[PDB]
């Protein structure tokens, strides 16, 4: 059930409360797109500046 | 001369200035308190 | 059998005898149900079915696994004094900019 | 305790309150030690003096008001909230230990403008402030002008000379 | 395990929420007001009161929930005990159903109908309640145990003083200890489900539901469980108030009540009586209003204050239930539609509102301002009606009463700090030369704003605004104490020179349209803000 949640969560067909986004650490906490994931990870601003 | 020498151990040391364990603790996302410490290295910049 | 006369000891007469009747629904394809003394105890597979999901969905429904944002406490600022000298003007902006950005990003 | 209090409606009231006293000074949070008044009024043993002296103890003493923290709380208004109580609800009056921890809370707080409040009050009421309080609130004080942390930076910023309700910061 | 049911008979008739349930053995008994669970399906399971057991084992019962669901060939079962519902600091955040059941959004068991405290468990009232606005906390004052009676049309800011009575609590009580906290209790009956999740969306911005627990009877919800709702909120603060703490509670509203009653009685063929009412109404509030009270220190010195709502018709406080709750009630606020569209906000009339109690309850800070704006509102009545515009006239007096009447327009709870100074200028004509207009900024300026720590005039030694923990010294000590009074008088002083000179003049100096809009934006701002 959780797990059925989650994966609909990565297949983006569920959203969270108040438009949270999805993250790894965002996703932790909580408990081709993984590797999205993996990428959420590391700081969007570092990654676009440098 | 006391306060040259403040700003040169500021920007030494930023990140021991602020409480870096509450801020931490408080944030479920690093990105946001890495964001917050971008602006105040900024503004001691701007300030010497 | 054991528990229907023991059913029939619990019950405030015991001097009269107990006599057993047996019949069949259609709606309940599981357990059995037992009356005695005008007191009703339901076994059946529905019924149970009923119990053991309220027990695993109310637990489902407790944690609310979607949409599930965990915020922990916050405590006083109690922010250095050196740094409000160095800037005082501009870090009273900063700490006001901060809640706003936490929430929007 | 050979003195025998009574209730507004004649009725006996016990004066044992030490083991109740011995709950409060061995509490770390000082919520509880208001628990143990309500356990404690609840068994018909008003509070004393010496309790509530406590419970002043306590919170000075305590580093929080419970084990997690709470958004907006204050040492002083609490020790200042069950001196209400003394007087106004129970018409018991405080001594001058009472004061004397809240001017402690005050001065370890940094808070000085309240702090001459306490004395002032103090010495209206013939109580005798510690120097060795006072001394740090002045000192406080000189810290707090010299840095021109005398008062916060928000209320010496030049006002908008046009009227605007985002100006103001409505 | 070994749990078992027992069977009390099977349904035989059902009116709406009125039912009857015939025996299915002879020789069996169930209790007087006890709960009866009524066998809807195979997990599912109705909850109903009884309310009369016959000569012949026929029994009548209101049915409190699943109305739609009941049925006449169905079991009925007796759980054999009162009706009861959860009850404690567990209960707190969490809105739920009479019953208990919680209604999403997105052990120890009290019980309903329990009678009230004797005279020697009751004590007269000593601590105050602050409902956050200037006219109650000064000429209405409302303490603890002490039920007023809130009376007023549809649409007239009743159920908005009990909200922010509510609010007003949590910034002193994340200060105080937890003994001295108001916990609350909002129950509402025949109100919109809408208009119960914009109050609990409220309570949650605030951070106010962590104290506070809400009761739901919506108008689509059945009649027995709203005639239920006030007494199970009622339940919820008992345990508090025998707990030596402290509750509010709240009833929205009484007057809807009395009509589910009315369903009830009239359904079962009572002898009606005056306004169609059954004449036990009058009891049935009684009981719910007597349990609210301050009690003895023999039971803990606890409290259970309780602000009822009540909805006239046309200004007309001879109705029935009106008269029946002023009867018991230990006060009344008066809120008058005629002020409320004349735009003064809280709509108090204060010449039909009495506090009987509150004055000693009143801090004595508080104490001496409101005899003063009582004397000051007592020629201002006066001194209003007799002139019927014969001549205008330039007293203290209409001036004074003009410019308070000004501050009592308010939009949400006040601090007690910020309830006192802005009335003590007025009492003392420190607000005399300042416009109609330009009050509310005048306040605003004074107290979220500080014009002498602006422009430098420092001459005060303590007294100032920016803390707020001042108003414990002024709760304890009073402004008219020595020492707070000549620096209070320096503040104002200061505050009225720098305001007349440095921003009403260049307010009366504007001339252009669009600015003066821009200052009607602000004073409008201003007249919410604080
Ligand atoms: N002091 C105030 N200032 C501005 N608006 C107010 C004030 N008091 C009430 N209102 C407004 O009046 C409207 C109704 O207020 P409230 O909900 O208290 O009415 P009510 O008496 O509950 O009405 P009903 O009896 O129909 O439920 C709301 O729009 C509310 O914002
Ligand atoms: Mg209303």
């Amino acid at each position: 059930v959780k797990f059925q949640t989650l994966y609909n969560v990565l297949t983006g067909k569920q959203h969270l409360k108040d438009q949270v986004p999805v993250k790894d650490c965002n996703l932790t906490a909580i408990f081709l797109y993984l590797k999205r994931v993996d990428l959420t990870r590391y700081t969007r601003e570092e990654l676009t500046t440098y | 001369p006391e306060l040259k020498v403040l700003f040169k151990e500021a920007l030494l040391q930023p990140a021991k200035l602020l409480p870096l364990d509450v801020d931490y603790q408080c944030s479920h996302d690093r990105e946001v308190v890495e964001a917050k410490r971008d602006r105040y290295l900024t503004a001691l910049v701007e300030a010497e | 059998r054991k528990q229907v006369e023991e059913l029939h000891k619990e019950s405030p007469l015991k001097d009269y005898k107990l006599v057993l009747e047996t019949k069949v629904d259609p709606s309940i394809g599981g357990g059995y149900i037992l009356e005695v003394c005008n007191q009703v105890v339901n076994r059946s597979a529905a019924a149970a079915a009923a119990e053991t999901a309220a027990l695993a969905k109310a637990s489902a429904a407790q944690v609310d696994w979607t949409s599930l944002p965990a915020a922990p406490p916050r405590p006083s600022p109690s922010a250095p004094d050196t740094l409000i000298r160095l800037l005082g003007s501009v870090v009273d902006d900063l700490a006001d900019a901060d809640k706003v950005e936490q929430k929007y990003g | 305790a050979g003195g025998k209090r009574y209730d507004l409606f004649g009725y006996e009231v016990s004066v044992a309150t030490g083991p109740f006293i011995e709950e409060i000074k061995k509490a770390q949070f000082y919520d509880d030690a208001g628990e143990v008044i309500v356990k404690m009024n609840l068994a018909n043993t008003p509070p004393d003096l010496q309790t509530y002296n406590a419970v002043l103890e306590r919170i000075l003493n305590c580093k929080s008001k419970r084990s997690q923290p709470v958004k907006g709380e204050n040492k002083f208004a609490a020790m200042m909230d069950i001196l209400e109580e003394m007087d106004a609800r129970s018409g018991i009056k405080p001594n001058a230990e009472s004061w004397g921890y809240v001017l402690k809370e005050l001065v370890q707080a940094g808070d000085f403008r309240l702090g001459w409040v306490c004395i002032a009050g103090m010495k209206s009421l013939g109580i005798t402030p510690d120097q060795a309080l006072v001394d740090a609130n002045e000192a406080n004080a000189a810290k707090a002008k010299a840095a021109g942390t005398d008062f916060p930076a928000y209320l010496k910023k030049a006002a908008p000379e046009s009227f605007d309700t985002k100006a103001w910061g409505i | 395990h070994l749990e078992a049911k027992q069977k009390i008979g099977f349904v035989h008739g059902i009116d709406g929420t009125i039912a009857t349930i015939a025996p299915a053995a002879s020789k069996v008994t169930v209790p007087y007001n006890t709960v009866l669970e009524i066998a809807v399906s195979a997990t599912n399971i109705a909850n109903a009161l009884v309310f009369n057991l016959e000569k012949d084992g026929s029994i009548g019962v209101i049915l409190l929930d699943n109305i739609s669901e009941v049925r006449s060939g169905q079991d009925v079962y007796a759980t054999g005990s009162l009706l009861k519902i959860p009850v404690g600091f567990h209960m707190l955040g969490k809105i739920i159903n009479p019953l208990g059941k919680e209604i999403p959004t997105g052990t120890k068991l009290g019980l309903v109908e329990e009678m009230a405290p004797n005279i020697v468990s009751r004590q007269p009232v000593n601590y105050n309640l602050l409902t956050g606005y200037k006219v109650i906390d000064t000429l209405i004052p409302v303490g603890r145990g002490q039920r007023e009676l809130i009376l007023g049309d549809r649409q007239t800011g009743k159920t908005s003083i009990a909200l922010s009575t509510i609010l007003n609590q949590t910034k002193v009580n994340n200060e105080i200890l937890s003994k001295n906290n108001v916990l609350s209790v909002y129950v509402s009956i025949g109100q919109r489900c809408s208009n119960v999740a914009r109050i609990h969306r409220l309570l949650t911005e605030y951070d106010a539901m962590k104290y506070c627990t809400i009761v739901a009877a919506t108008a689509a919800d059945p009649a027995g469980l709203q005639y239920l709702a006030p007494y199970a909120g009622t339940t919820l603060g008992e345990e508090f108030r025998n707990s030596g703490r402290h509750i509010l509670l709240v009833y929205d509203d009484l007057s809807k009540q009395a009509v589910s009653y009315r369903q009830i009685s009239l359904l079962l063929r009572r002898p009606p009586g005056r306004e169609a009412y059954p004449g036990d109404v009058f009891y049935l509030h009684s009981r719910l209003l007597e349990r609210s009270a301050m009690m003895s220190p023999q039971k803990g010195s606890g409290s259970l204050t309780s602000l009822p709502i009540v909805e006239t018709l046309s200004n007309d406080v001879t109705a029935y239930i009106v008269t029946n709750v002023i009867s018991i009630t230990d006060g009344q606020i008066y809120l008058d539609a005629k002020l409320f569209t004349g735009g003064q906000r809280p709509a108090v009339n204060i010449g039909l509102s009495v506090s009987r109690v509150g004055s000693s309850a009143q801090n004595k800070a508080m104490k001496k301002v409101g005899g003063a704006l009582k004397m000051l509102m007592g020629e201002y009545r006066k001194m209003a009606g007799e002139q019927t515009s014969g001549s205008q006239n330039v007293s203290p007096v209409m001036i004074r009463g003009a410019r308070c009447l000004q501050l009592f327009n308010q939009k949400g709870p006040s601090y007690f700090m910020d309830a006192i100074v802005a009335l003590y200028a007025v009492t003392n004509g420190y607000m005399d030369d300042v416009k109609l207009q330009y009050s509310k900024f005048y306040e605003f300026l004074l107290l979220n704003k500080d014009l002498p720590v602006l422009y430098g005039q420092v001459n005060n030694k303590y007294f100032y605004m920016y803390n707020k923990n001042l108003n414990y010294f002024i709760r304890y000590f009073g402004l008219n104490h020595e020492i707070l009074e000549p620096e209070l008088k320096k503040y104002i002083e200061i505050h009225t020179n720098l305001f007349l000179d440095n921003y009403q003049s260049r307010m009366n100096e504007l001339k252009s349209d669009e600015d003066l809009v821009q200052l009607k934006n602000l004073l409008y701002a201003c007249k919410r803000t604080v």
